């Protein structure tokens, strides 16, 4: 069904690379577009965590996990 | 001076009593060897290629489907079957359909149904994998003396020399005329890993694509598409480009999932391209270690007379090169051969020369010579060539050059990996210790989280940090600094 | 009967005195509406289509590229320019290249380069979106009497009457021959939510694909592909199919990412199919709410004499329909017309005619009759047709049948949603309150949920459950109420 | 570049549906293959999580979260 | 009196006014029906058969192998392939040989090898599974009046009557001659479970074997043999009779595992034999529920005169039937016909009759009669037939007979009660409660422990008893009490 | 009627006379099938024995032994 990618760091060298920049930062775009759909729930979800985790520091880790799980 | 044509020049330097220099030649790089009392050399790995590598596999990118047939049986008349189920090149599926008096069976219930199509790869829609052979791949190393006559990248130097290396090779002696002999020994077994590498090619005639990609073996072996070895007539897993709709009463529809090529091209996005030149399958990444025996190089023209100071004129005025280095060319109109009086005097300091000449013992000859290369101290300078003079200002800074050089060392460590210790190595115990430490750390980090990729490696590294934030005992507290090292190892 | 042909029929029924019964005619389903002292009917919705629905926008799936042109200038000179930057319908890129006396510039450094190409869509590689018009959508609903004639699915019953409903069309009266006049209203305003819905064509008449798909307005408007309006001459964002190479000397390559079609077809996975029939674009899901006016149907032949009990023969013996009905056909050699003497006797009550016929007053007439369908209570029965008989064991169980009817109700409420609440009849308090609460809750939920998807559902459920365990105050119990409510609803 | 999966998004009922079941299944096959290649590291991280205990449900939550975050 | 021939005889009794009696008939068993003022009948199920059953699978018992072919490749020359790999009716295997300089390859390593053979099934070496059709099986019930004539097992009673019940059978009237008329009815739906029975037939003319066996459907479907459906051209799973030797250079060897008939017949142990009679396929284990109607039976010769007391003579003296009944036969030599003066008294001669005559109103006919069957109270008795007399001592105690009757009840109760609790002529107020309790108990005790078998059942019962010893609290002890009931039911 | 399996005698360990040595492992399909056919009872035995026993290793080893004794 599906073709996976493989890690950028495997072979490297100084040769020209196909789509050299497209391997990484592009993955953030789906998250931002996801936010731009989710926004009412997203802020709600954030505030749900924010109000419950009065333990401040673990807010960040939890929300990072949730955002990275977010398609 | 070929290396001026590249961005990624390197310099190597030898005292008197330098002998067999060690280099790590890298494809797309170029090493200026310099030594006291000797002509300087440019050295580079020109190309790596093999003629007609063995084809590992073909993959199919667009299935043609034809001759759809169906057979079905009422709910108790057992399995429906077709002669097509056994033949080569047929894709088939078995299922059940709801049947009854609506479609002339006697019993209401699940009938048996089977359908088959011929499946064949369409025209040119194949990807071919090729594998190199260590006994036959040829490493071409080139060498060029700093003779001081300039040439463009679009033109071939009068004295460029080619050595071709293979397992059949030995210490290779290259005779460079009056610059003497030079000795190359290059370890074919020290080159790229020929097992891990596969050349992937599509239709080479595709107008707007590269001819090939240097993919990794495990990825290509784990591709999902239909596949076969060379010469085999029938596609294995041909069903993977085909799908069958849900059974209607006496019918199943069959669908073609269409041209996969765009998926493959997208998945490539990590990959360094490769190249094909008729039969010669070229790589575009790699390196070899070599030992360059300087011991028989010879200075030309030390017997020649000095040129008349009066008679120089600029054919090309000084300029920076981006190698923190000044290059120039002079004409001359006296009798010749002669030796060029080149000097540089900083400023307000007339008796201390600062011209670190890279083109040694500069000379002018009948249709030759006249190009000069030097490195200068930061700040104001005056460059002289006889009575000719130019008020060069050397930009940069004293610490800035040291920083830049040490940064290049980090880039070298990043792209070479382990072998960067060999570059310039005249043997030393501290270097051996460095190589031991780097080999053990690299072996651990390549085994541990191998192939994990940067975002999942960030994930694991931060998870390991989190798992140590506030803990019962210090007894495994090294784990946090190991995570820090992992992060640093991840970062680059 | 039609509804025998389908694995999904609902036995709506009404008591004596019942008229104008209400149905919700799901596409891919059938209704056997049976009324005391009246002819039974089969009713269903056969098509939902619109002729030539207007179109929104088009995408392209495979770019054709031509007239690649490049220009570049030395680093101190200025920016590179092309007229092909302004001539719209091109794709272009500006970048920088390393230059020096390697490439006949006067000065080393990075100089501007520009590239442009013409782009267009490959032949027949378009995709197109159509949208329904709420005042041109057409519905069709067919009725067929239970005449006691069976007719296979590749034949047409002589009493199959078709109504076509457009929102401008009032009550329709259909004369069911001898049985009198049925009437319908099927107000189109209860149809599917056309605003959500786009029909996706792929331009090719592909031999092995569905001809169109039905997709949500958002997904279709979000596609990251080059697009245009109909009859606009050139594509917007054509660069989405064109990737430029990295600069090298005076040159840049242009690479074409090839046919995306396999990507789109795979991304469609999960989507409902549709159909195209010349000019008519048919949906394959939906429903409408029909009032059915039974008040003028009449029995046929209550005044005929009984048949002779002797002369019946099994043309087709009683057999299980899978709908928990017994289906049978007799043939009769006597004089015509006459009434069929059907009976069924339970083992427990040798004098009781337990047969609950679906077929009204089963009749023999000069060219038809003798097909019978009945329902029986679980356990052991003997069916009779005068002197003819057959032992039938009714395999079900009463609680099992009730539980299955609950499963059917849950399915209907899941697939239809809130409209299911007013299936059968207005239903008073239970129906109207269930509809009111289900509409309010489902609307608020869909407003939050719409597009969140399956695994995010599971994630949010697990998060809310964990918080319900972790946190202190009594309100958290309500959060758990939400957690369970979502989790079960989504898992159901 | 990316196209989002519509598979759930229309929530639509009875009819005929394109490629439905393999859409859901392939995500799980992704996780299973990732686990299969990971298992040395996965078992290591399992024992590392054993070095920790707020609760065993926390342990399995973190493990599932990690396996779902990575491919 | 047929059923004197047969162990597993049962007695059933009707009161005065008893008109209709439920029975369960079974193969290898008989019911002697008696009622006040009515002639006795022997009723039995003669045979359960179907003409020309359908068939389910053929299994092969001994493969014929031929045309072995092998292909092999040197270690890097990819997969070896044979043309026969895709031909129907072939068995293949692929493996790796070891190769080197010694096998004319270039490289030491592992090299692909493939082997294929044609596979066929030996002549007359198939097993065929036949299966019943519920609409066509015939349930043959026979009934004989007690006329007081004796006939051996290899003689036919003059008044034997037969009925052949089927799904079409309704209700049968059997004219018994001078004894009047009996109504009889049987429910084929209540018969053997036709679903779970397969008739395994081996190929013809085996002299020392059964003709066929009656086997469980899942066991038959789980046979570890090559198989095909009716009329299919080639054998599925043909490899099951073939093994491949380890590969050795270019060579690989094929071993036929030979005739599997022995392991089949040794697996057919504890399995009921079936029978075949031309085209009729007979069961040998089964039962049916019938509803005997004593309404119209009447007694011959109630107006006949008493015989001469002096003219009797023993032809067969009183002897034990083994059913706790006495059987005898008298000749008679007077004028005829007349009623036999049978009576019996307990010792002490109270002149109170204690003969329980099973034979109704015993008569010497003009050409028959004179057999008599009696039951008597325990201890010392004197039988009289006119003046003819014989001292008889009756063995068992009354409590012994009561216990023995309960033991017979329990003995039938497992087979009949698993089918149906109501053997005992509708003790309905008790019997329905017992049936309900036994039904739910069997549901539990079969859904648990289903297929576990008696010894593993008992072992798990002992494990549950040890858990009983581990029961921490009273409710847990109640769970052990439930396991106690389970282990009792499984040990019983 | 029975024939004793030669692997009880196995007169030389060097032998290669059949596949049967690997087939013995395939015969564990008897235990695994007994597991697969009775998972609910096994899980019952699991839920019982995981709760009734205090010892932790017996809460594996005893169940393993019982499932291996089951034919
Ligand atoms: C490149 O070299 C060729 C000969 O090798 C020469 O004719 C040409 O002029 C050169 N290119 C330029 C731009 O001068
Ligand atoms: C319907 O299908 C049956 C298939 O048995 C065929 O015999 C019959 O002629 C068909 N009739 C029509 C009107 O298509
Ligand atoms: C019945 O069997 C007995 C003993 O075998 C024999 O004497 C008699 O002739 C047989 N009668 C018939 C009709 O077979």
């Amino acid at each position: 069904v599906l073709i996976p990618s493989h890690a950028q760091g495997e072979l490297t060298g100084r040769g020209h690379k196909w789509l050299e920049g497209d391997s990484l930062r592009t993955h953030l775009t789906r998250v931002e577009g996801w936010v731009w759909k989710n926004r009412l729930l997203a802020l709600a979800m954030v505030t749900v965590v924010w109000l419950t985790l009065e333990s401040v520091v673990t807010r960040v880790a939890v929300l990072v996990v949730l955002l990275c799980l977010a398609p | 001076s070929r290396c001026t044509h590249l961005e990624n020049r390197d310099f190597v330097t030898g005292t008197q009593g330098t002998t067999r220099v060690t280099l790590v030649l890298e494809l797309g790089g170029c090493v200026t060897i310099t030594a006291e009392g000797k002509p300087s050399m440019d050295v580079w790995l020109d190309s790596i290629y093999q003629e007609n590598p063995a084809k590992t596999r073909e993959y199919c990118l667009h299935a043609k489907l034809s001759d759809t047939k169906v057979a079905a049986r009422c709910p108790t008349m057992g399995p429906a079957t077709l002669a097509e189920e056994h033949q080569s090149g047929t894709v088939c599926k078995r299922d059940q359909s709801d049947r009854g008096w609506g479609n002339h069976c006697g019993l209401f219930g699940k009938g048996s149904i089977v359908t088959c199509v011929k499946a064949s790869c369409e025209a040119k829609k194949k990807a071919t994998g090729h594998v190199y052979d260590a006994n036959k791949i040829v490493y071409t190393v080139k060498v060029e003396p700093h003779t001081g006559d300039y040439v463009a990248a679009n033109e071939t130097h009068s004295g460029r020399k080619t050595a071709s290396f293979t397992v059949s090779s030995e210490k290779t002696i290259l005779t460079m005329g009056d610059y003497g002999d030079v000795s190359l020994l290059c370890r074919v077994a020290s080159g790229v890993d020929l097992a891990q590498t596969v050349i992937l090619e599509l239709d080479k005639t595709s107008e707007h694509l590269p001819t090939a990609w240097q993919v990794h073996r495990d990825w290509f072996n784990d591709l999902a598409l239909p596949w076969k070895h060379e010469g085999a007539q029938n596609w294995n897993n041909a069903e993977r480009l085909v799908e069958f709709g849900a059974p209607h009463a006496v019918k199943m529809d069959v669908y073609n999932l269409g041209d996969h090529t765009g998926v493959l091209l997208k998945s490539l996005a990590g990959v360094p391209v490769a190249h094909i030149d008729g039969t010669k399958y070229h790589l575009k990444s790699g390196h070899v270690t070599c030992e360059v025996g300087l011991e028989k190089l010879k200075m030309k023209g030390l017997t020649y007379t000095m040129c008349d100071k009066t008679k120089f004129t600029w054919k090309r005025i000084p300029t920076d090169s981006g190698h923190d280095t000044v290059v120039m060319e002079v004409a001359f109109s006296g009798t010749k051969p002669c030796r060029i009086p080149v000097r540089a005097v900083a400023h307000g300091s007339p008796d201390v020369n600062v011209a670190m000449l890279i083109t040694p013992n500069p000379i002018i000859e009948n249709n030759g010579g006249g190009f000069i290369e030097m490195q200068l101290p930061p700040g104001d300078n005056i460059i002289y060539v006889g009575e000719l003079s130019h008020q060069w200002f050397q930009k940069g800074s004293s610490i800035g050059r040291v920083f830049q050089k040490t940064r290049k060392g980090i880039e070298r460590l990043t792209v070479i990996g382990e072998h960067a210790w060999d570059f310039g190595s005249a043997g030393g115990f501290l270097t051996s210790v460095g190589k031991a430490l780097h080999t053990v750390l690299g072996g651990a980090f390549n085994s541990l989280f191998g192939g994990v990729g940067f975002l999942p490696k960030i994930l694991v590294g931060v998870v390991l940090a989190w798992l140590g934030l506030n803990m019962r005992n210090p007894t495994m507290s090294m784990s946090f600094l190991l995570a820090g090292g992992l992060v640093l190892a991840m970062t680059l």
